[PDB]
Parts: structure tokens; C-alpha cells; sequence
């Protein structure tokens, strides 16, 4: 089970949002995002949750959590909404 | 000697959709610079799930590479290649898909190696595999790392980065080993 936040983002192009994955399993077995976005991830203290921060996005674009668990694999969108200046 | 050779091809989310467009355009590159018998072709597209593109059977039937991968569509979910690759091998090197018993098979993964799942490739080990690094996202000590599991041994033979497609001179003189 995965949960995605905030799960839609209004930004200005070339602007930056920081997304947190954070999965219900608490020990994931696997972790992460799926984005063709650039990404940096953070300071983790604890693996429940991980924290990417998606710098300078240039056009729409969508973001995708997942998390292998116990129970199974999950998935997550949020969506990058950007307009221009 | 034959060799049946599967094109493992990443239409995970991770990989832009025009560098998509470029791992189809390489293996139509690869395919028409081959188009004698000894290499029998397949390709299956790896996301969150797999489906085979063209079978043994296929490629031997239509023998037009163009018009075998010309309705693909970009799958753009996960990225599980660990049984991405378990499923070419225990699903596509096959008696019943076209696929020569006496060929010595080969395996072409094209990905960047933010693989969204793990396991082992035990069941492809005899499967020798070039793997290919495209993507923004192969940039990364586990995803290098990932990409090197993947490979055989020695693994850095058997890994290169795509290029503007420089290897179609490389790994090609390579390619005409396996047809002795
Ligand atoms: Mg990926």
C-alpha cells in the first residue's frame, strides 16, 4: 500500500516540487518512484516514507509512487501541473 | 549456429517517450543489420507487467521488422525487470514459439536499471545478456549497480551506455561471433 503527497500540483514552469511516497508496510521491501522527471531524494530517518524532491519541471507531467509490500505492490499517481510565464 | 536473440526493451514510465521511440528505432537498426537465418528474433516489453511483442514463430513468419514492432504502445508503469527477465526466460525461449533448441540463446535488455522489484535471474543464467543503459535515471550508484547484476561476467563486457547508437559498429563485430 502506497499513499502520494500532495497527490496534485499547480507550479510555474521551471518551478520545484518535494513529493513523499510513504508506504502503509512498515519495513518496504522496495520503496521508490517512477518518474522520467529529474529527482533528488532526502534525509531519510526511517524507511517508511521516502521524500524526492522533483526540480525545474518544464511541462505537465505526472509522478508515480509505488511500494513493494507484504501484501503486494502498490501504486500512486500525483500530477504536475505547470504554466508558463 | 543459430542464435535466438530476445529483445528485453523498458517502457517503464522512468524513460522519456522519445527515448522510447529511440529503443524501438535501435532494435529495427539491429534487426535489418541482421537479416540473415542464423539470428531468429523476439521482442517483449517489460513495464509494470510483460507482454511479447513478436514471438520466434513471428519473426520467422512476417520477417518485416518495421511493420513487427509498429504497434507498440508505450506500457509506462513500473519498472520490474527482475521478472521481466525470469519471464523471457521461462516464456519466450520456447519449443512452441518459434524458438531453435540447438540455438545458443541470447538476451538484449535495454533499460536504465531503476528496477521497481527484486529477485534473482538464476533461471536465465545459461541465457547470455548484453544489457544496455539508456536514461536519465541510470545516473545512480544502485541503478549502475542494478544494471551489473543483470549483465554476465565479467560484467563490464557486457554493459555499455546507448549512445547515439555507436555500438551498431561495437557490439556488432561482437554479434557476428554467435553466428560462427
Ligand atoms: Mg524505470
Amino acid at each position: 500500500m502506497v499513499s502520494v503527497s500532495p497527490s496534485k500540483v499547480t507550479l510555474p514552469r521551471g518551478g520545484s516540487v518535494l513529493v513523499t511516497c510513504s508506504a502503509s508496510c512498515d519495513q518496504p521491501k522496495l520503496l521508490g518512484i517512477e518518474t522520467p522527471l529529474v529527482k533528488k531524494e532526502l534525509l531519510l530517518p526511517g524507511n517508511n516514507r521516502k521524500v524526492y524532491e522533483l526540480s525545474n519541471v518544464q511541462e505537465d507531467s505526472q509522478v508515480m509512487c509505488y511500494a513493494n509490500c507484504p501484501d503486494g505492490q502498490s501504486t500512486a499517481k500525483a500530477f504536475l501541473t505547470v504554466y508558463w510565464t | 549456429m543459430n542464435v535466438d536473440l530476445v529483445f528485453l526493451f523498458d517502457g517503464s514510465m522512468s524513460l522519456q517517450p522519445d527515448e522510447f521511440q529511440k529503443i524501438l528505432d535501435f532494435m529495427k537498426d539491429v534487426m535489418k543489420k541482421l537479416s540473415n537465418t542464423s539470428y531468429q528474433f523476439a521482442a517483449v516489453q517489460f513495464s509494470t507487467s510483460y507482454k511479447t511483442e513478436f514471438d520466434f514463430s513471428d519473426y520467422v513468419k512476417w520477417k518485416d521488422p518495421d511493420a513487427l514492432l509498429k504497434h507498440v504502445k508505450h506500457m509506462l508503469l513500473l519498472t520490474n525487470t527482475f521478472g521481466a527477465i525470469n519471464y523471457v526466460a521461462t516464456e519466450v525461449f520456447r519449443e512452441e514459439l518459434g524458438a531453435r533448441p540447438d540455438a545458443t540463446k541470447v538476451l538484449i535488455i535495454i533499460t536504465d536499471g531503476e528496477a521497481t522489484d527484486s529477485g534473482n535471474i538464476d533461471a536465465a543464467k545459461d541465457i547470455i545478456r548484453y544489457i544496455i543503459g539508456i536514461g536519465k535515471h541510470s545516473q545512480t550508484k544502485e541503478s549502475q549497480e542494478t544494471l551489473h547484476k543483470f549483465a554476465s561476467k565479467p560484467a563490464s563486457e557486457f554493459v555499455k551506455i546507448l549512445d547515439t547508437f555507436e555500438k551498431l559498429k561495437d557490439l556488432f563485430t561482437e554479434l557476428q561471433k554467435k553466428i560462427y
